[PDB]
């Protein structure tokens, strides 16, 4: 128990995800690092609710909008398409939309964007949707990996600035090395709170 | 365009990892995991540590099974993979825990 | 129960054989795998032997994948088995052939 | 084409297919031979159909009527229940209603039973199912494998000598030996009319 939200995940599923860099590719480092947050999310307490979007191949795709039922959720996972390049604040604005129609609106609402390739968009512009998610009381957590956008994590790090509030937002930065993406993951806030 | 895999009311959830070790952070999963144990398992039941029948012939990419609610018949080296899809006996979801390479 | 694999209107269909050589009796399969390639393959349209592109990362026991009409990307080492399912493209039968161990 | 026929193949899950004499398993062998007949046959002619029963199990189960949708047919024989033992009379007289409403009545009608365990009856009712196949126009393949009755080959030969119609019926006794079950089956009428 004790915290109580409803979560979307945003997933990278670009061209840029077939990249062996991350052992064996991007797209698989990303999976196992999304399962694993969705069995501690929906153990964490009975009523969290998580959901799942893509963000790039043939367009924003939802999965699942926020459930309980995490066979349902895990079953979205196999069967991945992949391509094209993501459409971050389009994705944003969807799982917004989803989050905000939670059923139980005593929820939190938060979303985690997995970002594994370059951000095209703009530091300015990116700001505004911060302005805009903390208005609403949503939170955001960002997973910058990936190889050469040497502006990514700036950029990443002014939308956390601009969404940040009491604490509830954070990024995490995490390069290709001897651990695995899901174990860098597990000793931040995006897995303890 | 969802993958879907199914036997009557069980849903049937490939996974897979590169590293079973990874599993052990996998909630609820770990607690049904015997880290020690050689060759793929399959659950009779949902008591803890309960994977520990040993799946006949098994692909040597398979990790382990695991079945989330109801009981079935608990044995070594007699139900194969295929058969077990068959064995959910009321259990909801049939976890299919795979190793990629 | 029957068991049901899917992707939208394609139907998975997985065939398991001790031996691939039994394939080669196997109508009308024998006509679209090439035996002569060495790893599992993938069609990228329908023609005779048109199984040639190397499916990325395959499962040891994973024989050739058919996808029964339509077409789709044809490159060497790129889609994994996983993505391939959603490559139908209007394939109403998607064929995985594997081997018992 | 020229012969245009419907079959039900009548497969043996009990529990006596389980043992390895047949490697890897005598439901392995029979799955094998299964596939490779329902190909050959959908092929040999486009208007065949093939429909698949499973005899033993939880009682006997048609898992397709006769169809000529080849992957409609091999998707029914991934995942089978194994146990119990075989009931091979309401099985054929299962088969044998399906057979009776074929669509293509023109169509020729032929019952294929893998017997791969003990014969639980006794020759005086085998001929009389046999002789109520013969006459209503039903051939008969009879596929005799595994083991532990002595009498099993000389009732199913029986069985054969009833139905049989102008010689469209036929028996294989196939022992463990070096030749897979499909392999020895390849080469005989029930593959090769």
């Amino acid at each position: 128990g004790m915290v109580l939200e409803a979560t979307m995940i945003c997933i990278d599923n670009s061209e840029w995800m077939r990249n062996g860099d991350y052992s064996p590719s991007r797209l698989q480092a990303q999976t196992e690092a999304v399962n694993l947050l969705c069995g501690a999310k929906t153990q964490s307490n009975p009523e969290n609710t998580v959901g799942i979007l893509t963000m790039a191949g043939k367009g924003v795709r939802v999965l699942t909008t926020p459930t309980s039922d995490l066979g349902k959720i895990l079953a979205c996972m196999h069967g991945l398409d992949v391509g094209g390049e993501i459409n971050l604040t389009a994705a944003i604005q969807i799982a917004q939309l989803a989050l905000k129609h939670r059923q139980n609106k005593n929820q939190r609402q938060r979303i985690i964007v997995f970002a594994g390739s370059p951000i095209k968009y703009e530091k300015k512009a990116l700001e505004i949707v911060g302005k805009r998610l903390k208005k609403n009381s949503v939170s955001l957590d960002i997973v910058n990996f990936g190889e050469d956008d040497e502006e990514k994590p700036q950029k990443l790090e002014a939308l956390l600035t601009a969404v940040n509030n009491n604490d509830g937002s954070h990024i995490v930065h995490v390069p290709s090395g001897a651990n695995a993406l899901s174990d860098v993951l597990l000793s931040t806030p995006v897995f303890t709170g | 365009a969802p993958h879907e895999e199914r036997v009557g009311d069980m849903r049937i959830v490939n996974i897979t990892f590169s590293d079973i070790n990874s599993i052990k952070n996998f909630q609820p999963f770990s607690q049904y995991f015997d880290f020690t144990l050689t060759g793929p398992r399959y659950n009779g039941n949902i008591a803890q540590f309960a994977m520990i029948w040993k799946i006949k012939n098994p692909p040597h990419n398979l990790l382990g099974v695991f079945f989330d609610n109801n009981t079935r018949d608990d044995e070594d080296d007699k139900y194969t993979l295929e058969e077990l899809k068959q064995m959910g006996n009321g259990a909801k979801n049939m976890y299919i825990f795979w190793q990629y390479e």
